[PDB]
């Protein structure tokens, strides 16, 4: 897949022999005030090797 | 002239398929193209034999 996270943050190769596991958590990762404890990279000089 | 055959692919050229489609289906398309080319080569080899 080609996108934003898959391009410069975490790229997956053609062969993986596996998959991902995801779930929704709107309580532990969210606080009453602003929760700005996570950062991600979108600018890069070139592509990211997997 | 058998090299200019689509063999079920979008085009007879391989770089366009490599740089256009996603690798999960591009690998299948290249596999089909190269196995068609191998079948044609085997037919030519049998005729030469």
């Amino acid at each position: 897949q080609t996108g934003n996270i898959a391009d410069y943050n975490y790229k997956l190769p053609d062969d993986f022999t596996g998959c991902v596991i995801a779930w929704n958590s709107n309580k532990l990762d969210s606080k009453v005030s602003g929760n700005y404890n996570y950062l991600y990279r979108l600018f890069r000089k070139s592509n990211l090797k997997p | 002239k058998q090299l200019s055959s689509k063999f079920g692919a979008i085009s007879s050229v391989l770089n366009d398929i490599f740089s256009r489609l996603d690798p999960p289906e591009a690998e299948v398309q290249i596999d089909r193209l190269i196995t068609g080319r191998l079948q044609s080569l085997q037919t030519y080899v049998t005729q030469q034999l």
